[PDB]
RNA sequence: UGCGAUAACGAACGAGACCUUAACCUACUAAAUAGGGUUGCUGGCACUUGCCGGUUGACUCUUCUUAGAGGGACUAUCGGU
């Protein structure tokens, strides 16, 4: 049962939060970085932490994760959100014709506004569920 | 620290454990072996032109 | 005796390789290594296993004495 | 670009770890001494027969950790490695023996650089220091350069007639490349260009140009004799190594994806080098950590993570 | 033990970490209270130069020895699941 302990995991997470850059995939370097950074009394523990960090990095390299979304990750997300692949056109314009609204909908429109583009559907209630 | 105490009725057994703080221990390690305190990182400004500064 | 023999064998295996590394082509050494791997009865790799401590409550390490609740 | 299209000819396999550095001798062309993560250091010699472009001549078993950066002397009889066990080892390449074990660093020795006269060694470590050694085993000058790790230190060759001072540049994880001089025995200029962290600072065969690269994925070239700013390339992924060739104003650069190749002044991002691997999934594909051009400007050597020295060669289209 | 799902959030003890020992070090520091190499004298051989020895006679070494300081494994790299 090589389940890396909770404390270790936490430490790794913290490290990731702090220093996402200066954590290059490979292991020895990572370990060294960890040593430089945090005050691990043990050696074995430190090694474990390093390993965990490496694993996390690897995971990241195949897309993001839960509990690991610190700064750089946010920026990456954020940019995408800002400049979405969509939208060409409006979108959600009156691209094809002038809105296939229902009879009821049309009535509502009439009640409310004056002159709108409409295409009045038949409203088939339809049999069965 | 264990210490028996003789009284009229019988004996009372006193035991005392005092967990000294790691910082004021001096001999041996100054911190617990499981605790991993991570130092806070330091900020830097990227780019600001290629530039040089000669002597 | 057997253990001693094994040790001797291991030493022999090492020695030639070492010599090759030192004073002969590396290719030869590599070949030797490959050969050893192919017929690996340890030889270059030192054997990992040392005996277990015979902890109390038992005549061997893992083995215990003999309970009875009769 | 014009004519040459580089072709993978040979593949050298004598290691069991990352081939973290290679170095052809300045005088002698046939040699290629390759340093690795698996503690060994292997001297290859160019045969030029079938797939076996080179075959191993001598292994230098004498370190308790990684062998990071190797240098060959000008003549090509001695070589100095820089290991992760806080030392360097001056070898006798032809003999198959050590000579000088350099003690002093309090951190894994990342880079080494010998003078063109094969006299004054200088080395940098994960120690916030660069130490200067002789061809014996003795610490002369000690440079308190940076506040973070010093990743690379490489001496620039000079021709225009004898000032006295020899010049090198020290890459770091402080985001500062820093040039030096050694007979003022001190600083030349700070090249504060990088955004992320630097891995490599490679001076060219010319000497006046110095390509710096790292995690940023942007290769900043620097003018050294003029002591001024110059070009800045974008290379997408993290750069592990750089290499100038004598043949042209080529800048080879080992990215995380593969090996990109540019022309220096006429900035065009020309060729990419990527060999094949068995199986694998997505964003892993064994990358070139180090690489080295020969003295001809013909045979490109590439140290990979997959324990192979991959050998590319010039081949004209027409 | 974690990952997850979650009127629960972050914690402590216990487990883990820890310690001792068992494993690796032709990389360091060391030794006639640990072991070898050359050589002196010297025993026997074949009798060419070579083979085994015995002597704390010299000189030098640290691989095995010990045992100090360190590294070294983190499930590492790759494949699936
Ligand atoms: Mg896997």
């Amino acid at each position: 049962g090589r389940v890396r302990t909770k404390t270790v995991k936490r430490a790794s997470k913290a490290l990731i939060e702090k220093y996402y850059p200066k954590l290059t995939m490979d292991f020895q370097t990572n370990k060294r970085l960890c040593d430089e950074i945090a005050t691990i009394q043990s050696k074995r523990l430190r090694n474990k932490i390093a390993g965990y960090t490496t694993h996390l990095m690897k995971r990241i390299q195949k897309g993001p994760v839960r509990g690991i979304s610190f700064k750089l990750q946010e920026e990456e997300r954020e940019r995408k959100d800002q400049y979405v692949p969509d939208v060409s056109a409006l979108d959600l314009s009156h691209s094809n014709d002038v809105l296939n609204v229902d009879t009821q909908t049309a009535e509502l429109v009439n009640s409310l506004g004056l002159k709108l583009p409409l295409s009045v559907s038949s409203v088939s209630a339809v049999r069965d569920r | 620290a264990t210490r028996h105490v003789l009284l009229r009725q019988g004996v009372l057994g006193i035991k005392v454990k005092i967990m000294k703080d790691p910082s004021r221990n001096t001999s041996g390690p100054k911190a617990l072996p499981d605790a991993v305190t991570i130092i806070e990182p330091k900020e830097e400004e990227p780019v600001l032109e290629p530039s040089v500064k000669d002597y | 005796h057997v253990s001693q023999v094994y040790a001797i064998r291991q030493a022999i295996a090492k020695g030639l390789v070492a010599y090759h590394q030192k004073f002969v082509d590396e290719q030869s050494k590599n070949e030797l290594k490959k050969a050893f791997t192919s017929y690996d009865r340890t030889l270059l790799i030192a054997d990992s296993r040392r005996p277990e401590p015979k902890k109390f409550g038992g005549r061997g390490a893992r083995s215990r004495f003999q309970k009875s609740y009769r | 670009s014009s004519n040459i299209m580089l072709v993978l000819r040979g593949t050298l396999e004598g290691h069991n770890g990352w081939v973290t550095s290679l170095s052809t001798s300045a005088a002698q062309p046939n040699l290629l001494v390759s340093g690795s993560r698996d503690k060994t250091l292997i001297s290859w010699r160019l045969t030029e027969n079938e797939q076996q472009f080179g075959v191993p001549v001598r292994s230098y078993k004498g370190h308790s950790h990684i062998v990071q950066d190797v240098v060959v002397s000008a003549d090509g009889n001695y070589a100095v490695s820089a290991s992760w066990d806080k030392t360097l080892r001056l070898w006798n390449l032809a003999t198959g023996n050590s000579e000088a074990r350099f003690v002093g660093h309090t951190g894994d020795v990342l880079s080494v650089a010998i003078d063109a006269n094969s006299s004054k060694i200088i080395s940098a470590s994960r120690d916030k220091t660069i130490r200067v050694w002789n061809t014996v085993g003795d610490c002369a000058y000690v440079l308190l350069g940076h506040t973070d790790w010093v990743t690379k230190v490489r001496v620039a060759p000079k021709n225009l007639v004898d000032d006295g001072r020899i010049t090198f540049v020290s890459a770091g994880m402080d985001k500062i490349v820093r040039s030096w001089s050694l007979n003022s025995y001190r600083i030349e200029a700070d090249f504060i260009g990088h955004n992320n962290y630097i891995n490599v600072v490679q001076p060219s065969p010319d000497g006046s140009l110095a390509a710096s690269a790292g995690k940023d994925g942007q290769i900043y070239v620097w003018n050294l004799k003029h002591k001024s700013a110059f070009m800045n390339f974008d290379a997408k992924d993290e750069v592990f190594a750089l290499a100038f060739s004598p043949s042209r104003f080529w800048l080879t650069a080992a990215t995380a994806s593969g090996i990109k190749i540019y022309d220096l002044e006429n900035e065009v991002l020309i060729d990419e080098l990527k060999p094949e691997f068995a199986g694998y999934t997505k964003a892993q594909d064994p990358h070139a950590v180090s690489l080295a051009w020969s003295a001809d400007g013909q045979t490109l050597f590439a140290g990979y993570t997959d324990n192979v020295i991959r050998v590319w060669q010039v081949m004209t289209a027409n």
